[PDB]
RNA sequence: UAUAAGAAAUUAUUAAGAGCAAGAGAAUUAUUUCAUUUAUAGUGAUUAUUAAUAAACGAGGAUUAGGAGAAAUCUUAGUAAUUGUGAAUUAAAAGUAAAAAUCCGAUAAUAAUGGAAUGAUAAAAGCUAUUUAAGGUAAGAUUAAUAAAUUUAAUCCCGAGAAUAGAAACUCUUGAAGAAGUAAAUUAUCUACCCGUCUUGAAACACGGACCAAGGAGUCUAACAUGGAUGCGAAUGAGAAUAGCAGGAAAGCUAUAACAUGAAGAGAAAACGAAAAACUAUGAGAGUGUAGAAAUACAUUUAGCAAUAGUAUCUUUCAA
RNA sequence: UUCCACCUGAAUAUUCCCUUAGGAAGGUCAAAGUAUUAAUAGUAUUGAUUGGUAAAGAUAAUGAUUAGGUGUAACAUCUUGUCAAACUAUGAAUAAACAAAGAAGAAUUCUCAGUGUUAAAUACACUUCAGGAAUUUAAAUAUAAACAUACUUUGAAUCGGCCAAGUCUGGUAAGCAGGACUGGCGAUGCGGGAUGAACCGAACGUCGAGAUAAAGUGCCAAA
RNA sequence: AAAAUGAAGACAUUUUAACGAGUAAGGAAACGAAAUGGCGUAAGGACAACAAAAGUAGUAAAGAUUUAAAGUAAUUUAGAU
């Protein structure tokens, strides 16, 4: 034998769309094919991050959008994510790829002038990336997060699970 | 495969040819001179093996050049020899000497 | 020192070190134990080192 | 539709005939390897050529009566001081200090010849020949100066690259009268303690198990959480009860809708109820230039998401 | 306590319990899910340390202890022999924790602000060595490390252990009881020790050919 | 594991390299380069001769017994009675 540290295991980087989706697992295909051919950093990262689970693709909303691209006028936002409806602020003009959006969040985002667009359309357009703004949500913000650890600890307490007798 | 990865392969093995076969002629040549010398050698021990052969007859004394010279050389040479042999001995009592401490 | 009962060791010489890297020899590329088998694979490995060809390796 | 390719069939001859499989070879080889033989730049020892001094050692000295050995010619045996051997040393001769053999060292390799396991069959960065010429660092050769030299110079040699041209497509044995392989039974060599379980440890003198068939043990309801797939998203559900529709229907479709969870949090409670339209660090991405040069590697411009940590500011509390 | 192949693969510490045949926190383990990542080390070297073990000592402190001189039994004093788990001046080996360039790879020059310290400061302290601009720059032990590194969540099983020894304690001693470090068996087959859980060699997909390891070469039994 | 290729071929692609012991225990399903791969029992919804007679079956079903073949295996397939 052969004084290994540790055997061979999978590793846990997910390579393609998770779940039967066929308009996914094609569009893991249309950029897995940019990332290997063109070679850009770019559609390495769109491809790497079409392929998380619906829990690490957190929502953007139209807010986080008009901040984000306050300095970039003549750009394109690339969220890989559900884009939503900030309905407190108002949507400037801007244009959006998206996987999704919501029905209220594109129809501001249109009466604004902007366009919301597919990943078909960017890769397309932009197939390497040129006026984009690459864009992803907060993960830290999940209300399942304030629970994880022990809530007698000291420094960072956890948030007790609600139940029996809770005060 | 060796060329593919040592090109220069070709350039030694030349070479090593080349020293191979002078080494043969040169071991062909020399076994030759020893067998004239070994026959000269031989030639004067049968000369004095006469010694066995015999009025108070006593002691047969055999002659002391009997052995003939076979390969010829220069003064210079036959100078340079005598100043070898003394080379060679003197460094066979430099190193019994560091030896026996 | 510390290892020694599970190794031994010594000084090799020039013929050694020849006849290791032609027989046994190997390099590491992108995470694979690839044999010797040409000057062109050790350029594109140790070129930047300055050692394009087996003997340099040597 | 133009071109070699040119299949089948046919004609004259004979070195006159399949497929597949197994076995034995032939020629040239890939990886690994066995056996035998062959050189290992030891200045190691020995390998009859003469003579001398020896540090040690025992014996021997001056007539054929009886023999040994040899065709020798020359020795051997035994009934008062000449001589025998010899470690080491030394002179002259020979010897340019590489022959062969053995021992002591040193290494283990080039190669050649026979095989073995797994293959391959094709032309070569094959090999061979011819040209010009990088090179040969003791050692390719001969020379000369000398010289304890892997020191010098000279001309002869061979010759890498490159360019020009060439040469490989084979035999035999066995098999539907049964090949190769496979299976069954027997024999032989090697090999093999009773399963399940508890246990540090059972083949155990630990327990259950005489044998066979069929049955036989993580399920259902309810609450919470994490997580993978899905719909919608500041909303989601509204198969809450319930009320209607066509169709006759425990199915399906429709109902501006109570409420649940969430959008706001802290406090026992009274009483309250969130911006400096944020800041700092590292960080995803996007362009250009140059070069290696095949990919790629450096310089430079911009961007600053996620995450983490830290800051101001704000809500509630005795206390953040 | 009922099908197969494949991959990874444990445990007997610590805290609390009316706890001792059992639980929960935690360690070891698996599966899922991430992050370009101030986020590598069961190693050595160099440098500055820490410790009080082995050893050593015994008119060096405490305690134990045999004898001999000299001066005034005794006491002083100079020697002598032998000691300490609850004695110590001194003090290793093996070790422990640092550094060897991450406010993000250096440095220098110029400019430089807010608070406070201060007698006052232009000194000093903290503020991304506040901040800002130029120039220079990839250097600073060895070795290894991108299927590296850092993890996050969820959860299983387990916490009767036993063995070895250039180790220790109680015991006359034990295949006895209990420990420190490591390697094992448990969970593990294979070659050897005739036989054997733990010894020695060496850890295992199905095979062919070779060199081997422990150990062997009269026969059983290969040599 | 990394490269290459990728609308359907096929054997769950091609190449290269490393690796493969194991009690308790874990690895639900789906996921084209698949976040392990499969065998078996029964029932339910579909599909099963594409040109208007559309899986097999009195020209012999299921079952039973054996003989051979495929699969590492769970098992499957076919022949004869």
């Amino acid at each position: 034998a052969i004084d290994l540290d540790r055997h061979h295991v999978r590793k846990h980087v997910s390579k393609t769309a998770r779940g039967n989706n066929a308009y996914m697992k094609l569009l893991v295909r249309l950029y897995g094919f940019l990332a290997r051919r063109t070679q850009s950093k770019f559609a390495k990262t769109i491809l790497h991050r079409l392929c998380l689970s619906r829990v690490n693709r957190p929502i953007v909303s139209t807010s986080k959008l008009a901040c984000l691209m306050k300095k970039h006028p003549e750009e394109t936002a690339v969220c890989v994510n559900t884009v939503t409806y900030d309905s407190r602020y108002p949507v400037p003009k801007m244009n959006v790829c998206a996987l999704k959006f919501t029905k209220t969040a594109e129809a501001a985002i249109t009466k604004a002038g902007g366009k919301c667009l597919r990943f078909d359309e960017l890769a397309l357009k932009a197939p390497t990336g040129r006026k984009t703004v690459l864009i992803r949500g907060k993960r830290n913000v999940r209300e399942a997060l304030k629970h994880f650890g022990k809530v007698c600890a000291k420094k960072n307490p956890a948030k007790q699970y609600k139940g029996k007798q809770t005060k | 495969a060796m060329v593919k990865l040592n090109p220069y392969a070709k350039i030694a093995s030349h070479k090593l040819a080349q020293v191979a076969k002078a080494q043969a002629a040169h071991k062909a040549q020399y076994a030759a001179k020893m067998e004239k010398i070994l026959a000269a050698k031989k030639e004067a021990l049968n000369q004095s093996v006469a010694k066995r052969f015999g009025g108070k007859v006593i002691k047969v004394k055999v002659e002391n050049n009997l052995l003939k010279a076979t390969v010829k050389r220069t003064a210079k040479q036959d100078a340079y020899m005598k100043k070898y042999d003394g080379i060679v001995k003197a460094n066979a009592k430099k190193y019994a000497e560091k030896i026996g401490f | 020192r510390l290892v020694d009962p599970y190794v031994t060791y010594g000084y090799p010489t020039l013929e050694t070190v020849q006849k290791l890297i032609y027989k046994r020899g190997a390099l590491k590329i992108n995470g694979n134990r690839m044999p010797i088998t040409s000057n062109c694979m050790i350029k594109k490995a140790l070129g930047d080192k300055d050692v394009v060809c087996v003997d340099d390796l040597v």
